[PDB]
């Protein structure tokens, strides 16, 4: 709502945005498998996780607002200094990397990409069906057959 | 947002719980703004993402 | 950005998102490693043994109005498309099941040609190599000439890959870079199989190559993510104002106006496609190991005709 | 205002005259034709035998040549397989006859001013117009 | 045998006369395989 507001060229955009909005993260995603709700705005770090386990919802590519979650601290603290050092040692002895490898991308479905090369060969029963009403038919026309031929 | 009819303007929501002294820490999924960081110090952020 | 320049100097806020990617090589397209024998034995396999030996009870009925040997010798002839020698059982009645089977038998290869026809020109080729914790940037044992890996040895990767992986850069030390170009120069006459550099600079250099082949491991998986920034005086009071300007860049979006400079260009993995002469249908060799492991079994029952010897 | 470029050659596949994988179009296959001969051969001699690859090759290239089956059962499953074996081959060569023949080409040429090969210049690519014309 | 079919027909006399027979079948494989491919090439891009 800072952002949309902030630029004056997606004003009407932001003027269709008013009647519509929610309070939690949860109730538009809850929203929109309701069909109540054709498309949704948020950050990437939780629509990426939501769309591998809730395996029904997809994204759509680019990004807009390049940014990224920081550490809120009051102005002049003195841990301003320590903080912002070890967050940048955790970036390098391959702590974070641990750390969404436990919990952001450890479970998926299928990648959407959209391949229909696959199967689904489970049900064969209507091409089965044939020889399974030959398999029956057959002897009834078989006797048919020689109930014509002790006749003549 | 300008609250309470007046030329005040307050912070809702999470944000003004650190200017209200009520904590000195958010952790939390918490963007880098323009708006935000005319008082409030931030690090190094965690991820990048849009 | 890193630890070791930060204890000197301040930094901005975060420019551009970076860290330590890896450019593979441009190699060929490959197919699956193997036909696609995938679930059609969780239903089709199974269901065409049980309900193709039910026509025995018929090839008796019709005999008693040939079922011992000749009946799935024949029946096996037509489902897989062969003008095997086959002696057609006796009387007109017997004629009609074989019919259906028939009609089996062209439904079933001209499906089975079709989803082949469709697997083999939708699936995409699959990235040999994938992070740093694989065996291949391991210590390089049994590979016939082993992993030569690339990166130039003044900066910040050397810097932060001298602290994680110390074997990794000590066998790297002989294969030295001396430019940008020079390890394109050399990843394209086969005298480097990877190399490891910047991210945003890799990023660049994938789209701008007059070929568009193979570029980076994944797609954009980095290693370290960090950012680029803006060095500036110890404690100076001008931090804190240029720390709000670059916020309201963006704020404005007047990056992605500066983005018909800056990353754009022409072939960024905008295909997905991949076309393969197949020179290597030699990963065939699992049907040739269902060949061979009958060649086996052929013995095997052989054992197993010593038996009236004993009887 | 509009931009004109060269086409290329692109070729079709013509020159494939029955070799579009002859590297990998095996002569190996022929010796598997020639060691299941064999292998027939043995398992009937020791539980029809010069005529075996007249079987086999007339299992492999749809030609209904005048022979007689193996008597041996252990004969008969391999060669259940070995006819299996050649519907997976010649469908393959199938279907990758035709992956040659649906996909196009590479080098998507340029697109308008707002392409990085023409907006940044550079020595690879050479642009003109009419001098003291509207352009 | 060039259009694919099991029509109950008398092979010629000798092994000799084998051979040939054997070369046409290699000629049958690789025709229908293409005549199969070109069609399933030419109906998925041709345009209404």
């Amino acid at each position: 709502d800072i952002y949309f507001r902030r630029q004056v060229e997606l004003s009407t955009m932001y003027r269709h945005m008013e009647k519509h909005n929610y309070e939690s993260a949860a109730e538009a995603i809850q929203a929109v498998r309701d069909n109540k709700l054709h498309a949704f705005i948020w950050d990437s770090a939780v629509l990426e996780f939501e769309a591998s386990q809730k395996c029904d919802l997809v994204t759509t590519g680019e990004l807009f607002f390049r940014s990224g979650f920081g550490i809120g601290m009051r102005k002049d603290s003195p841990w301003k200094q320590q903080v912002s050092l070890s967050i940048l040692k955790s970036h390098e002895n391959g702590f974070m990397e641990d750390l969404d490898k436990t919990w952001v991308r450890y479970q998926e479905c299928d990648s959407r990409s959209n391949a229909p090369a696959t199967l689904t060969c489970e049900n064969m029963a209507g091409v089965f069906m044939l020889v399974a009403g030959g398999i029956v038919a057959g002897i009834f026309l078989i006797f048919i057959e020689i109930a014509y031929k002790s006749r003549a | 947002e300008r609250v309470q009819n007046s030329n005040k303007k307050e912070w809702n929501g999470m944000m003004g719980e650190l200017l209200s002294g009520q904590a000195d820490m958010i952790v939390a999924p918490l963007t880098i703004n323009n708006e935000r960081a005319q008082y409030i110090e931030f690090s190094k952020p965690f991820k990048y993402q849009g | 950005i890193n630890e070791e320049r930060s204890e000197v100097v301040d930094f901005s806020v975060p420019f551009i998102e970076t860290g330590i990617s890896v450019m593979v090589s441009r190699s060929n397209g490959t197919v699956s490693p193997s036909a696609f024998l995938e679930p059609f034995s969780a239903c089709v396999w199974v269901m065409m043994f049980v309900m193709l030996l039910i026509v025995s009870a018929v090839a008796v009925f019709v005999f008693e109005y040939v079922t011992i040997g000749k009946a799935i010798w024949l029946l096996w002839g037509l489902v897989f498309n062969n003008s095997v020698p086959v002696q057609n059982p006796k009387g007109t009645t017997s004629k009609i099941m074989v019919s259906v089977w028939a009609f089996f038998a062209v439904i079933f290869l001209a499906s089975y040609t079709a989803n082949l026809a469709a697997f083999m020109i939708q699936e995409e080729y699959v990235d040999q190599v994938s992070g740093l914790s694989d065996k291949k940037f391991q210590r390089p044992n049994d590979f016939s000439p082993p992993f030569r890996f690339g990166t130039v040895p003044n900066g910040s990767t050397e810097r932060n890959i001298r602290n994680n992986y110390a074997e990794m850069h000590a066998y790297m030390g002989k294969f030295n870079q001396r430019g940008v170009d020079d390890a394109l120069l050399s990843l394209k006459t086969g005298k480097l199989d990877a190399f490891i550099y910047d991210a945003a600079v890799l990023n660049y250099m994938a789209g701008r190559d007059e070929g568009c082949k193979l570029v980076t491991i994944g797609s954009g998986k980095v290693f370290a993510s960090t950012g680029y920034g803006i060095a500036i005086q110890k404690d100076s009071g001008w931090k804190r104002q240029v720390d709000l300007a670059i916020l309201q860049l963006f704020g404005d979006g007047e990056m992605e106006e500066l983005e018909a400079l800056w990353l754009t260009g022409i072939c960024h993995n905008e295909k997905n496609e991949v076309m393969s002469s197949q020179l290597d249908i030699d990963n065939m060799a699992g049907v040739f190991y269902m060949l061979g492991a009958a060649m086996a079994l052929s013995l095997i029952t052989f054992i197993s005709e010593h038996l009236f010897y004993w009887q | 205002l509009t931009i004109l470029v060269k086409k290329e050659i692109p070729r079709s596949t013509l020159d494939s005259f029955m070799q579009p994988f002859q590297s990998t179009l095996w002569l190996l296959v022929g010796l598997s034709v020639h060691v299941v001969a064999v292998m027939l051969y043995l398992l009937d001699r020791f539980s029809t035998l010069s005529s075996a690859m007249w079987f086999s090759w007339g299992v492999l290239l749809n030609s209904g040549i005048g022979e007689g089956a193996p008597r041996s059962f252990s004969a008969r499953i391999l060669g259940m397989v070995w006819a299996g074996f050649a519907m997976i081959i010649v469908a393959s060569y199938t279907a990758n006859l035709a992956a040659f023949l649906v996909l196009d080409r590479p080098e998507e040429r340029i697109t308008g001013i707002n392409d990085p090969r023409l907006r940044n210049p550079s020595d690879k690519f050479i642009y003109a117009t009419v001098k003291q014309s509207s352009v």
